[PDB]
């Protein structure tokens, strides 16, 4: 594999630039936030009399 | 270690300078000059 | 129809950039994939 | 027959233009939609 892409930089490159543009695509469709969910889940019941 | 499989050979192969048999830099003029004299020194210290 | 719309044109360019990538490891040749992505219209004037 | 269109190269250049041109006008005049209606052998009436 690494003889292969010796001869073959164009196929190398190509490959990066795939990795990269996908990349770059998540980017824009990708959550933000601080963290994400850690707190564990919980259920209030609630009652009056 | 992909990058380093695929990308890394074929840049080194196309887009590096020749290097003569000898040349460490240690003929650089200027701060390179001066650490790549210290770090060759310092190799042979570490080496003993 | 206010929650986005257009986005085909988008999605087709990142597809055009593929393609060419693609047929550029095939060959090893940044130039040779046009010749194959000149036929695109060919195609597309008859189904029109 | 192909032999002869190598050596006019020039020639079909300007053609390939035209098809191009063509399709774009093809393409800005056939106007759009998603699916078609298609007839279910059933349908309604409203009544108010
Ligand atoms: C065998 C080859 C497989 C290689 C896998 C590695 C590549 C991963 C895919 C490409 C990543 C970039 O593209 C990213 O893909 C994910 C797919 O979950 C999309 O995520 C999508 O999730 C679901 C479908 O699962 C959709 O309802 C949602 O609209 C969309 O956000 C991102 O919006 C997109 O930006
Ligand atoms: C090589 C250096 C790598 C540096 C990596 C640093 C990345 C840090 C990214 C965190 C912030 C990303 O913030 C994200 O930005 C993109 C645009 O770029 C926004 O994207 C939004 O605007 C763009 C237009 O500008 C729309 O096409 C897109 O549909 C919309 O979702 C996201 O809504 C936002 O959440
Ligand atoms: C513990 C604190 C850290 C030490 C700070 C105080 C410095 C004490 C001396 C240690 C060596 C410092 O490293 C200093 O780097 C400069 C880089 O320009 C060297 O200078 C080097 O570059 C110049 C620039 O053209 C050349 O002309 C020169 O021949 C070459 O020696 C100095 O020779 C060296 O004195
Ligand atoms: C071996 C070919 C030398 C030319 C390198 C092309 C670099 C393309 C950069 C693409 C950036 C996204
Ligand atoms: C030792 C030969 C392996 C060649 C693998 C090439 C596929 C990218």
């Amino acid at each position: 594999m690494p003889n292969f892409f010796i001869d073959r930089p164009i196929f190398a490159w190509v490959i990066a630039i795939i990795i990269m543009l996908a990349g770059g695509l998540a980017i824009l469709k990708l959550p933000v936030a601080q963290y994400p969910t850690i707190a564990p889940p919980a259920v209030t019941i609630s009652a009056s009399y | 270690v992909l990058v380093a499989l695929i990308l890394t050979p074929a840049l080194c192969a196309t887009m590096l300078k020749p290097i003569a048999k000898g040349d460490h830099g240690e003929g650089k003029k200027g701060f390179f000059g001066w650490f790549n004299r210290m770090f060759e020194k310092s190799t042979h210290h570490y080496t003993d | 129809e206010r929650l986005s719309g257009n986005q085909a044109p988008s999605l087709y360019a990142i597809s055009l950039i593929v393609v060419f990538l693609c047929l550029a490891a095939l060959y090893e040749s940044w130039s040779i994939p046009f010749s194959v992505m000149l036929v695109v219209p060919l195609g597309v004037i008859g189904a029109l | 027959s192909v032999g002869g269109i190598l050596r006019s190269t020039g020639r079909y250049l300007v053609l390939y233009l035209i098809i191009v041109v063509g399709m774009a006008y093809l393409f800005v005049r056939l106007p759009s939609s998603f699916l078609p209606d298609e007839d279910q052998g059933v349908f309604m009436t409203m009544v108010q």
